[PDB]
């Protein structure tokens, strides 16, 4: 029944949105709620922020 | 009132990457009240300049592969993102880099400008491994702020693109890691005043004292507005194109009328006793000046503009 | 020396405006002296039916729209009332002219380059 196939392959990219879920290697899931700016991030001492 | 206002002291560059600066004498509690208000500028909305887009020859796509080549395709954009180029008149510029051969091209390799100072000449690009390959790649540089990445460029503006042109994921933030200390300036009498001290660690592309003069042409300008702050169209046109029917208009342009200003003030008896005009030709007279509101020989006070030209 | 006006306007308005005799009468003069006023000079302007059936005969060889636009396009009054005048003019039925590979000069009136 067919004639010929045509499929076509697409990519993409992908970055950290909110509702991305995140954990680490002991069970403590987390969504990432809120993207928040260099400044109003904690800083430390010594400059380094968090 | 026993005010006082603090100045420029000096400015201790260890390199073009790490550098001090001072500030001093503050009053009491003015080393904070000025101090994260810089931190918090310094880092947002403080100019410079990325590379923007990449166009490169033999690939079509940035996840391809090329011929002759270490690393991928898209390690050369995650490696010409840190890039750092100081350009001195102009937010859009370009350069070209052509090499061959065998070995690592660096940031000398590439042809310059007259007016984009090279910061790094050793962050790393690439790397080549036969001896026969070649390279055009033609890196596109703006100046801007923040970390749009044009892809607000892309979703604001729908130009249609050549097929072949990549896009940088850019910052253009030059001023990466800035911190501050509050030690106690001496003046004799007064004790309680204190010093800025404000340390940068950036890449290059900057002089710190733009940087911190350009921060008070930021906060001034909103600190001003919390103290500063608290004719017919028809009668317009020549008398051709006042769109008339066969001859009624276009011979009263023979009498150099040609504004319907000057149609109003002729009389009408004389104009209509030269032997050009037509004796149906005068009810469109008696239009467009009954339809408008207009009398006969009623002085119109300007009827040209400063354009006066004819046919 | 002054209907000249009238000659190549109506070169360019057998269209749009539907200029009748009273309409044309828009031009100055009366309906009757606009007669003998292009009389004696032409020898022949009512010419402009010719106009209007020259005027309509640019659409069926030279552009590719149907027949039924063209009654009513350049001014007449229905698609018996065109080739009631196409009939009396050219000799022809359009539908037998166009798809004619030939094509001359029998019936087609001249404009007037005076």
């Amino acid at each position: 029944g067919v004639l010929k196939i045509v499929k076509v392959y697409l990519a993409v990219k992908r970055r950290i949105q909110p509702g991305d879920k995140m954990a680490g290697r002991h069970g403590n899931k987390g969504v990432i709620s809120k993207i928040n700016p260099i400044e109003d991030m904690p800083y430390d001492e010594n400059g380094t922020p968090v | 009132t026993e005010f006082l206002k603090p100045r420029l002291v000096d400015i201790e560059q260890v390199s073009s990457t790490h550098a001090k600066v001072t500030l001093e004498p503050l009053e009491r509690g003015f080393g904070h009240t000025l101090g994260n208000a810089l931190r918090r500028i310094l880092l947002s909305s403080m100019p410079g300049c990325a590379v923007t887009e990449v166009e490169i020859d033999g690939v079509l796509h940035e996840y391809s592969t090329k011929e002759g080549v270490q690393e991928d395709i898209l390690e050369i954009l995650l490696n010409l993102k840190g890039l750092a180029v100081r350009v001195q008149g102009k937010d859009e510029v370009i350069l070209t880099l052509n090499k061959s051969g065998i070995g690592p091209v660096t940031a000398a390799d590439i042809t310059h400008d007259g007016d984009v100072e090279i910061v790094k000449p050793q962050h790393v690009i690439c790397h080549l491994t036969d001896e026969n390959a070649s390279i055009s790649m033609r890196i596109k540089v703006q100046r801007g702020r923040g970390y749009v990445p044009a892809s607000t460029r892309i979703h604001s503006e729908e130009d249609e693109r050549p097929i072949g042109r990549l896009l940088v994921d850019a910052c253009y933030s030059p001023v990466e890691r800035i911190a501050y200390n509050v030690e106690a300036a001496r003046v004799e009498q007064r004790t309680d005043l204190d010093k800025l001290v404000i340390e940068m660690e950036t890449n290059g592309t900057i002089d710190p004292e733009e940087a911190i003069r350009r921060a008070a042409t930021i906060l001034a300008e909103q600190l001003e507005a919390f103290v500063d702050l608290r004719f017919d169209p028809i009668l317009l046109r020549p008398v051709d194109d006042l769109e008339l029917t066969v001859r009624s208009a276009n011979c009263l342009k023979a009498e150099a009328i040609h504004y319907i200003g000057d149609l109003v003030q002729r009389t009408e008896v004389e104009l209509l006793k030269t032997p050009n005009l037509g004796k149906k030709s005068l009810t469109e007279i008696k239009d467009v000046l009954a339809s408008r509101g207009l009398s006969l020989g009623m002085r119109l006070e300007n009827w040209p503009p400063a354009s006066i030209a004819d046919e | 020396g002054i209907i000249r006006d009238l000659l190549i306007w109506l070169e360019g308005h057998l269209d749009q405006p539907l200029s009748l005799d009273n309409v044309a009468a828009k031009a100055g003069y009366s309906k009757w002296h606009l007669q003998r006023m292009f009389k004696d000079v032409t020898g022949h302007i009512g010419y402009i039916r010719a106009r209007r059936l020259s005027k309509s005969a640019v659409a069926l060889r030279l552009t590719a729209r149907p027949i039924l636009d063209i009654a009513l396009q350049y001014r007449f009054d229905s698609q018996q009332t065109f080739t009631r005048a196409f009939k009396k003019q050219f000799a022809q039925t359009p539908a037998l002219y166009r798809r004619s590979p030939e094509w001359s000069a029998f019936g087609i009136r001249p404009p007037l380059r005076l």
